[PDB]
């Protein structure tokens, strides 16, 4: 039991761990820097026009 | 299989199980009706055929109010309906009755249930006795127990979590009679005795928590964290796991030192927690500091002799031996000559599980030192100094002679600890 | 106040995760070659003597006639400089039979 | 005294070289495909593959037919650790066999009957007549057999210590099973009638002459999580009926 | 060209043999399932020195594993190396004896004896030629030097003709982790001297300076310290088990290093050490590695090497190297300061080669030293001991299961006499 714990699913969650982390930072910053500062300049500049 | 087979006596010891059996309940994935990786539940928990685990150890109240209200509490599926133990009248604060009387008529179904859990384990260690110098059932039934089974099963570990009476504030009158008599049938069949009071942690509950006009209620669960990390290397996994053993022969030097004080390091509550920051060297240094100790007394009247650092949790081994370097470059701990190594660790890594809404955070290092001093002989001095007061007015003395014990007690229960005290004065000092 | 504080917890599940990565805090599972391997990563790297010197007859692509005196350093290097390393390793047929 | 990652306050360089390898390090066993993950994660998907049975034209069986195996819930009392309902026979790799609680066809359930003695693709079974239960891992393409051996000193079961069963890939006569009626006065009555499809029916071995059967009682612990071991011990009450652990159902 | 038997007892020795049978899987291209996937037919060469055989060609060691307590040894098989190791090969009690030695020596650790004694010769004769035994533990509580250094005194009874090898783990002097430490450490001593032979003294006060002030980390634990000295093991018997220039053995370092009947306490080190920072910024050659393996930071004991002598000086290398550069850096240093060598023996230094170094490593190199400032590791002890023996402190754990105090006032008289020896040749 404890080579079953500590072998299959340890490594298992700690590369999912990882993998997640590396996804949840490249998607947020893509998509809030890009949404963000896009939005923003486009319509300053529309409105000062 | 390394069970713990533990016994609770008294008032004192049913309602501080309330609550260490709900720690080791708690802990596991155990429910309180039974039902329910690692299987080291089965060091406190058995097994049946349904899953259905019953803890093993033994609950004695001769005043059956408690037991009755924890059997038509919310923990009755649980306990087994065997292993706690009432009667339907109390020793009621004297020595006589709950050692010569009341022990003798019920002390046979406690040596019954206990022959029965000790032939059922497998991996037995020692005893485990939590019990009350103050009180009748935790003190005659205790020395009569202690006797009962000392002679049976041997040579075998002994340690005593006792709740002892506080220094100045009090409950019942006559606690010195009823202090000293047992402390006198205790010292020669004792290994270790662990001593906790109640206003001094009143004190710690005040000002380091933070909540004001706590109760027994409230106190009990610093006890019960107490022991759960006293026993945390046999119930999880570590880089330096303890067994019964060490304590006992790592804590007491000689035949008649065995009285070490208790502390519990990282108190503190939810409000607090995330903005301190919970360092190695902060712990320690706290659990040093004579405001942080569970026995009220001070330090600096006197020499340490031996110790013992018990961690839990995310212990970095490098920064533990940093902290004892750093401990042991001070004058204000000071140590006798003959103990120069002085220090023990144990580890484990499982942080502590707390209860849901008590007045305690989500620790992640939990220090208990064990440390014996040679402080505790002047705590001993005062219960020596009420007896002399007050047996030289022969006061109360006729409750003590009508139930089959002489007078004759009275005197030998003084030699014994001025005797003790010449011990702890001679052993003391430096030889040249 | 005994029927007040002891209601149950349908819910408390005790974390098994921090245990669980305290344990490679102390050990540190794959660190374990990372702490003694030097320079380069390299997986085959390794003959005998015997091999390369006697019946390899040695280096093939270095410099087979050339020693070359460079000019900063007071040397005749491309001769000694590259101690050979060519090829696979010292194979000769025990792997078969066994 | 001690910061976080990435403030650069004390020995923070040395540490940046140590995670800057480890890092680059399991971006390259990721890259090549070397991680427990992806590796696991095409295991099971390559094991458990929603794929489709065959409807049966009347209630009988027919060899081709692709048949699941299954034993029904039991309301039995002999003791109290118990498995809710429908098991379900599965191949537990580690390969393996065991029983778990499922109902669907998901490619580790899927058995093929094939003919041993009869021939055609297409042909009604009977009752005390041989035949073959074939299963196939994913890319393998090759025909697994249900087997079981004569009991030995060395070749024993998991938990339980009868005669075990197990998949091999070999032909022989230790393939071979049969499957009788329960109720035992009829039997001989009924030994050459058509099966149908899902009905109570024993299963034995040919070379034995043992009996499949589901233990309740022990527990397999696996990746998949759901539990129960089979094994090959005929069981009969004090009335000398078969007890419900061996009944057995091919449900299509 | 022998085999090796290796014992392995305690808490300790089952967290540094774990990572010892580890580089040995490491270096013969052992995967955890049992088989051989390495490269070479170099490798399978000498694969009989640590690796018995079975049918499917699968390799299991010569492991001999044993402790009190089953706490480890559900940790050591529960590792990524737990199907190499041998089923029967675990020999254990219930109870644990922790810190004592009375219980260890006599009682509880010593029915378990004769389930160690039948399971060597079970092993130890299937061998066709073995070169003798080797043994790695803690001096510091009660399975190691109560079980093992009572076996110890055990095995010697049956076959003097081999040699005892030890890797010993001595208690730290500042920092210690058990009051009754120099008990322990005192009678064990006592124990070492008349049986065993080529004795290597260990401390983790001197493994916690390398992994902080020469590796350059953060966070030094166990496991990175327990693989250090997992590098010395097999960085030892190089020759053994692969060619080379000049081969030796354990049989080879013992006449080159021992003098004496008494004068046989040891010292290691192991050379090629650096940080993860300056992997490529520096130049493994002889040059690099000579200048550190002589200095006193890459040192494996608790010695002030400057502070004595050595008597002799062992060595051995690896890798595809030539001899000149380390015929004259071993002899410039025994030129530059005669200070720190004993002027009546001519020669100190034994030069050892192979041809392979651990895989990783390009050239390596292991120093093995007999200094005579080893003897300031014994004589925290001795003044440990007897100020504690004046007050008595203790002794009730000493009394009651088995020994005496004659057990106790000869078992400083040897530590006396040792250190009495090694005063006489310091300068
Ligand atoms: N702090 C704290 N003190 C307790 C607790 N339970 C009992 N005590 C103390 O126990 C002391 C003695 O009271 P009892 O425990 O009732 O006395 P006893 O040992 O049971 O003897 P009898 O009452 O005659 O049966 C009192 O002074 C209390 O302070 C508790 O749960 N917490
Ligand atoms: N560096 C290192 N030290 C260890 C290791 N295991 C144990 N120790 C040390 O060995 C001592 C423990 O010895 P002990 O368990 O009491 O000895 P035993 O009774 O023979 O098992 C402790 O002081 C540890 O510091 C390890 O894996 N690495
Ligand atoms: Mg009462």
């Amino acid at each position: 039991a404890e080579r079953k714990r500590f072998l299959r699913l340890l490594q298992d969650e700690q590369f999912e761990l990882d993998m997640e982390e590396a996804i949840q930072k490249a998607e947020e910053n893509k998509r809030l820097r890009e949404l963000q500062l896009a939005q923003e300049e486009k319509l300053a500049t529309e409105l000062a026009k | 299989m390394r069970e713990c087979i533990s016994v609770h006596v008294g008032q004192a010891g049913v309602q501080i199980g309330n609550a260490c059996w709900e720690l080791y309940c708690l802990e596991h994935g155990i429910q309180p009706d039974g039902q329910m990786g690692d299987d080291s539940f089965n060091t406190f928990f058995s097994e049946t055929g349904a899953g259905k685990h019953v803890p093993r150890a033994v609950f004695v109240d001769l005043e059956p109010t408690v037991i009755d209200e924890v059997r038509t509490g919310t923990y009755r599926q649980l306990f087994h309906p065997e292993q706690l133990i009432t009667g339907k009248e109390d020793a009621a604060n004297n020595y006589a009755r709950g050692h010569y009387t009341i022990g003798k008529e019920l002390i046979d179904l406690v040596l019954d249930r206990i022959r029965k859990l000790a032939d059922q384990c497998t991996g037995l260690q020692g005893f485990l006795i939590f019990h009350s110098f103050g009180g009748g059932t935790g003190s005659g039934f205790t020395s009569l127990l202690m006797e009962r089974l000392s002679v049976d099963y041997g040579k075998k570990s002994k340690l005593e979590f006792s709740i002892y009476p506080a220094p100045q504030v009090s409950t019942a009158v006559v606690e010195p009679y009823n202090s000293i008599l047992t402390t006198h049938t205790t010292l020669e069949h004792s290994d270790c005795a662990f001593m906790v009071d109640n206003e001094a942690i009143y004190d710690i509950c005040r000002r380091n928590l933070d909540i004001e006009r706590p109760t027994y209620t409230n106190l009990n669960r610093l006890i019960g964290q107490i022991v759960s990390s006293i026993t945390a290397s046999l119930r999880f996994d570590g880089a330096l796991n303890v067994d019964l053993t060490e304590f006992q022969t790592n804590l007491v030097p000689y035949p008649r030192i065995h009285f070490p004080l208790a502390t519990y390091a990282p108190v503190i509550s939810a409000e607090k927690a995330y903005h301190e920051q919970l360092s190695v060297a902060e712990i320690t240094n706290a659990c040093f500091e004579p405001a942080n100790q569970m026995v009220k007394c001070d330090p600096r009247h006197g020499k340490y002799m031996a110790c013992c650092l018990l961690y839990r949790g995310d212990v970095v081994p490098k920064d533990v031996n940093a902290a004892i370097a750093t401990i042991k470059t001070k004058r204000t701990i000071q140590f006798v000559d003959w103990c120069p190594t002085g220090f023990k660790v144990g580890i484990n890594y499982q942080p502590p599980t707390v209860v849901p809404g008590g007045d305690l955070a989500k620790v992640q290092r939990a220090v208990c030192m064990l440390s014996n001093t040679t402080a505790i002989a002047e705590a001993w001095a005062r219960l020596d100094h009420k007896f002399d007061l007050m047996y030289a007015k022969r006061a109360f003395v006729h409750w003590y002679v009508g139930e089959g014990m002489e007078e004759g007690e009275f005197s030998e229960a003084r030699e014994d600890m001025a005797a003790l005290e010449k011990d702890y004065e001679e052993v003391g000092m430096d030889s040249v | 106040i005994y029927r007040k504080e002891y209601v149950p917890f349908p819910g408390h599940r005790p974390d098994q995760i921090s245990r669980w990565y305290s344990k490679r805090t102390v050990e540190g599972l794959p660190y374990k070659y990372l702490i003694t391997h030097h320079q380069e990563p390299s997986q085959r790297y390794l003959i005998s003597t015997y091999d390369d010197h006697y019946n390899r007859h040695n280096y093939h692509p270095g410099l087979p006639e050339l020693r070359t005196w460079n000019r900063h350093k007071l040397l005749w290097l491309p001769e000694k400089a590259d101690f050979p390393l060519l090829g696979p390793p010292t194979n000769y047929g025990l792997y078969e039979q066994l | 005294n001690l910061y976080g990652p990435r403030v650069r306050i004390g020995n923070w360089n040395e540490d940046v070289y140590l995670e800057e390898e480890i890092m680059k390090d399991f971006l390259a066993k990721r890259d090549k495909g070397q991680l427990l993950i992806q590796r696991n994660r095409r295991l099971k998907e390559n094991l458990l593959r929603p794929m489709q049975l065959s409807v049966s034209e009347d209630g009988y069986i027919h060899y081709g037919d692709k048949v699941m195996l299954v034993s029904p819930d039991h309301p039995e009392t002999e003791a109290d650790l118990f498995l809710p309902g429908d098991l379900s026979l599965c191949m537990t790799p580690d390969c393996g066999l065991s029983a778990a609680q499922t109902k669907i066809p998901v490619g580790r359930n899927t058995f093929t009957i094939l003919c041993a003695a009869g021939e055609v693709i297409g042909q009604v079974l009977r009752y005390g007549q041989n035949f073959r239960l074939g299963i196939t891992g994913g890319f393998d393409d090759r025909m697994l057999y249900l087997s079981s051996d004569h009991r030995t000193l060395l070749k024993s079961s998991k938990r339980s210590w009868l005669q075990e069963v197990f998949l091999t890939h070999e032909d022989s006569y230790l393939n071979c099973w049969q499957a009788a009626f329960p109720h035992p006065q009829l039997r001989l009555e009924y030994e050459g009638s058509p099966v149908p499809a899902n009905t109570k029916i024993l299963i034995t071995h040919c070379h034995t002459n043992r009996g499949l059967v589901a233990h309740r009682h022990l527990f397999l612990r696996t990746y998949f999580g759901q539990e129960a071991e089979v094994a090959a011990h005929t069981y009969l009450d004090s009335h000398r009926v078969e007890k419900p652990k061996n009944h057995w159902m091919l449900v299509t | 060209m022998r085999e090796i038997v290796h014992l392995q007892a305690g808490q300790c020795g089952n967290q540094i043999g774990a990572k010892f049978w580890e580089v040995i899987s490491d270096e013969h291209g052992i995967d955890p399932t049992g088989t051989y996937h390495g490269d070479s037919d170099l490798q399978l060469e000498r694969i009989n020195v640590y690796y018995n055989e079975a049918t499917g060609g699968k390799y299991v060691p010569r492991a001999v594993l044993v402790d009190l307590e089953p706490g480890t040894m559900d940790s050591v098989r529960s590792g990524p190396f737990g199907q190499i190791f041998r089923p029967d090969n675990f020999v254990f009690g219930q109870s644990g004896a922790g810190n004592n030695w009375a219980k260890g020596h006599y009682t509880e650790g010593a029915e378990l004896v004769d389930s160690v004694l039948d399971v060597v010769r079970k092993e130890a004769e299937s061998c066709d030629c073995l070169q003798g035994f080797q043994l790695t533990h803690s001096l510091g509580g009660g399975t190691g030097s109560g079980m093992g250094t009572l076996l110890i005194s055990k095995i010697r009874e049956e076959y003097p003709d081999r040699i005892m090898n030890t890797f010993s783990v001595v208690p730290s002097p500042k920092v210690s982790d058990t009051v009754v430490e120099p008990y322990n450490a005192t009678l064990s001593v006592h124990q070492l001297v008349e049986n065993t032979d080529e004795t290597y003294c260990i401390d983790n006060e001197a493994l916690y300076d390398i992994c902080f002030r020469t590796l350059k980390l953060t966070t030094p634990t166990y496991g990175d310290l327990n693989h250090l000295v997992s590098a010395t093991m097999s960085g030892v018997t190089t020759c053994l088990r692969f060619p080379g220039q000049l081969n030796a053995d354990l049989r080879k370092l013992a006449v080159n290093m021992v003098p004496f009947p008494r004068l046989h306490f040891f010292m290691p080190g192991f050379a090629p050490l650096t940080s993860r920072g300056s992997q490529q910024y520096r130049a493994l050659t002889v040059p690099e590695l000579t200048q550190q393996m002589f200095d006193a930071k890459n040192m494996m004991a608790a010695c002030d090497p400057r502070h004595g002598r050595y008597l002799t000086v062992a060595a051995v290398f690896r890798g595809r190297m030539s001899m000149k550069e380390v015929d004259e850096q071993m002899l410039n240093v025994q030129n530059k300061n005669s200070s720190y060598f004993v002027e009546w023996i001519p020669n100190n230094v034994k030069t050892a080669v192979c041809d392979i170094p651990p895989r990783g490593l390009k050239m390596s190199a292991t120093f093995i030293g007999n200094s005579t400032a080893i003897q300031e590791l014994f004589k925290r002890i001795s003044e440990q001991f007897t100020a504690m023996f004046r007050r008595k402190a203790f002794l009730h754990w000493y009394t009651g299961e088995g020994m005496d105090e004659m057990e106790f006032t000869e078992a400083e008289s040897n530590m006396n006499d040792l250190v009495s020896e090694y005063q006489q040749y310091q300068d």
